[PDB]
């Protein structure tokens, strides 16, 4: 970690030197709050067939989507006060912060 | 066997098909899903975490990078000129495109079959997604290589590390400006802005910058906001023919679409001059994203909804009134009072019907299901994860662009004279861009302006 810089580094890695990883690029999220699993450590809910999550059934996140979400596209509400760009500057900004990896 | 299979066995987590499914009508069938990669593999210790790929930090690592041998390959090395390389193969009317990627199962190609154009290649492996967002990419790119010809010019004696450097550092202050000034105060609305964003004073090395687990989820409120086609526009603000609406299940990873129907002034007129999609709460999410994410590179078309509520359960989220009680907000426990807090009885009882109860409502769903916040586009929940994210990577970089030592006194007022319309000016044919704020700004005429009219970035204070 060196005591003279002028740039960042590509990882992210040394800025903050106290704790040099911090913000730096495949390393672990932080978490606000502890975590919820079905057997506290890793199955997630909705694993296992039965198991309720504080008192009720899972929903199907599908179904979720089906009864909630779903709308028909023609009655789409365009907004009056922002541009596409609005969005697109969104997941451009998204895609300079996280990054998710899976198998 | 994720992307095949329907067993659930590791790493898949496949979401279930519903009974009457409007259109999965097979129930052994499934919505493909891998489980996100465990920060500690094999653990019987440690409790289940995400990894975040890139770096937290707005420093344009879309562009650049986050790991030291893709950055080196983004960089154009046959020269001293500190540039990022470009398609060798293609231009869009004389002006760069991104360099095309290697990519083992690549998903550009099946999306036009005899074009045969492939994925291209940025700082973030996600830049072929839409055209919009290579659009995007392509700018920034071009945008680097106009920094580092004017810092030649200006400093003949820098060497291409330097010219790459200086030119990078002005890059991301762009993004960092655009973000904090422009973007976030429309997400936002006055008020969380004045909570969550209070006048930058100082770098604070005791500020955490790192990516909650949450906010990878939370910041998908975007969603709301995606419109079913992607439009393009002429030289004179009118519908491109042919083609000037295309189906936005038509142009996932359809890179030959920037490469073979007019490179990225039609599609950046069309971002420019079109309204975003309003989140209301009868009318969350699309269906082109609902019902056909991906449908022409993959078996079945996927449910991004969907997969943002399951993505939550496999990185084991809280429910919405867990994140409620940690923003300092009420925690309905009843119908009435997800009704009240809603400001709509209708869908609280949508949402009672789905979960049970509003401690299980998954954070995205409960998310952008608030009414939204007084001239913002989330609601207090999703303005507080998301605020209090921007706080930490603002006051958390000991590279933000307002911190002392970072640039000159001279250079932060070059740099407050940024624009994303004028990036769009240096960097492409457009001679018409909206005027500011481009996130307000969405009819032509009445929003637009010449060019002529913006005063460009002037680069006097990186003399040596
Ligand atoms: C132009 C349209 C957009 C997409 C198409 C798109 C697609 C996705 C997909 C497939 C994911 C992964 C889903 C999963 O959980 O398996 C995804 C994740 C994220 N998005 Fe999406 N998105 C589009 C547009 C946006 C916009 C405009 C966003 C924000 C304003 C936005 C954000 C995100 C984020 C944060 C994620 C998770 C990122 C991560 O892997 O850490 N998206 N989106
Ligand atoms: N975590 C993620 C993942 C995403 O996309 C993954 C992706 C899919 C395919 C892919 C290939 C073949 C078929 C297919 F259906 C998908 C290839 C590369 C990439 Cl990068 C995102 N898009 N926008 N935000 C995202 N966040
Ligand atoms: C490197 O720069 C030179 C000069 O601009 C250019 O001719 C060449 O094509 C560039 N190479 C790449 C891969 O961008
Ligand atoms: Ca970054
Ligand atoms: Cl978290
Ligand atoms: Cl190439």
């Amino acid at each position: 970690c060196p005591e003279q810089d002028k740039y960042r580094t590509i990882t992210g890695m040394c800025n903050n030197r106290r704790s040099p990883t911090l913000g730096a690029s495949n390393r672990a999220f932080v978490r606000w709050l502890p975590a919820e699993y079905e057997d506290g450590f890793s199955l997630p809910y909705g694993w296992t067939p039965g198991v309720k999550r504080n008192g009720f059934p899972v929903a199907l996140a599908r179904a979720v989507s089906n009864e909630i979400v779903r709308f028909p596209t023609d009655q789409l509400t365009p907004d009056q006060e922002r541009s596409l760009m609005f969005m697109q500057w969104g997941q451009l900004l998204d895609h300079d912060l996280d990054f998710t990896p899976e198998p | 066997n994720c992307e095949t299979s329907c067993v659930q066995q590791p790493p898949c987590f496949p979401l279930k098909i519903p009974p009457n499914d409007p259109r999965i009508k097979n129930q052994a069938d499934c919505i493909p899903f891998f489980r996100s990669c465990p920060a500690c593999p094999g653990s019987n210790i440690t409790i289940r975490n995400q990894i975040n790929a890139l770096t937290s930090f707005v420093d344009a690592s879309m562009v650049y990078g986050s790991e030291e041998p893709l950055a080196r390959n983004l960089r154009n090395m046959s020269n001293q000129l500190g540039l990022l390389a470009v398609n060798q193969r293609f231009q869009d009317n004389g002006r760069a495109l991104l360099p095309f990627d290697n990519l083992h199962d690549d998903p550009c190609l099946l999306t036009n079959r005899s074009a045969r154009i492939p994925c291209f290649l940025a700082g973030d492996t996600r830049s072929s997604e839409m055209p919009e967002l290579t659009s995007m990419h392509t700018l920034l790119l071009r945008e680097h290589n106009r920094l580092a010809t004017e810092l030649k010019s200006l400093n003949p004696r820098w060497d291409g590390e330097r010219l790459y450097q200086e030119a990078r550092k002005i890059v991301g202050a762009m993004v960092q400006i655009i973000t904090y000034r422009d973007y976030l105060p429309l997400v936002l609305g006055p008020t969380a802005m004045r909570k969550y964003l209070p006048t930058y004073r100082s770098y604070n090395d005791s500020v955490d910058p790192r990516i909650a687990n949450v906010f990878t989820n939370a910041f998908r409120y975007g969603h709301t906001l995606i419109q079913p086609f992607m439009f393009r526009l002429d030289n004179r603000y009118q519908p491109m023919e042919p083609n000037p609406r295309v189906p936005l299940s038509r142009v996932f990873f359809a890179s030959w679409r920037v490469v073979l129907e007019g490179g990225i002034d039609p599609i950046l007129r069309g971002l420019m001059a079109t309204p975003a999609k309003l989140n209301r709460q009868n009318q969350i999410a699309v269906d082109e994203i609902r019902e056909r994410l991906f449908e022409q590179v993959m078996r079945i078309g996927l449910d991004l909804p969907a997969l943002n509520m399951q993505r939550s359960r496999d990185h084991g989220l809280p429910g919405y009134n867990a994140w409620r009680r940690f923003c300092g907000l009420p925690q309905p426990e009843t119908v009435g009072q997800l009704g009240t807090v809603l400001r709509n009885l209708k869908l609280a009882r949508k949402l009672m019907e789905q979960y049970g109860t509003p401690n299980n409502i998954d954070i995205w769903m409960g998310g952008v299901s608030e009414p939204l916040k007084r001239k913002g586009r989330v609601g207090p929940l999703l303005a507080c994860i998301i605020g209090t994210q921007f706080r930490k990577l603002r006051d958390g970089d000991r590279f933000w662009w307002e911190n002392e030592g970072v640039f000159s006194m001279q250079q932060r007022q070059a740099l407050a004279q940024i624009s994303l319309p004028r990036i769009i000016c240096d960097n492409t044919g457009i001679t018409t861009v909206s005027k500011n704020n481009i996130f307000m700004s969405n009819s032509y005429p009445r929003d637009f302006v010449n060019c002529s009219t913006l005063p460009a970035l002037n680069l006097a204070s990186w003399r040596e």
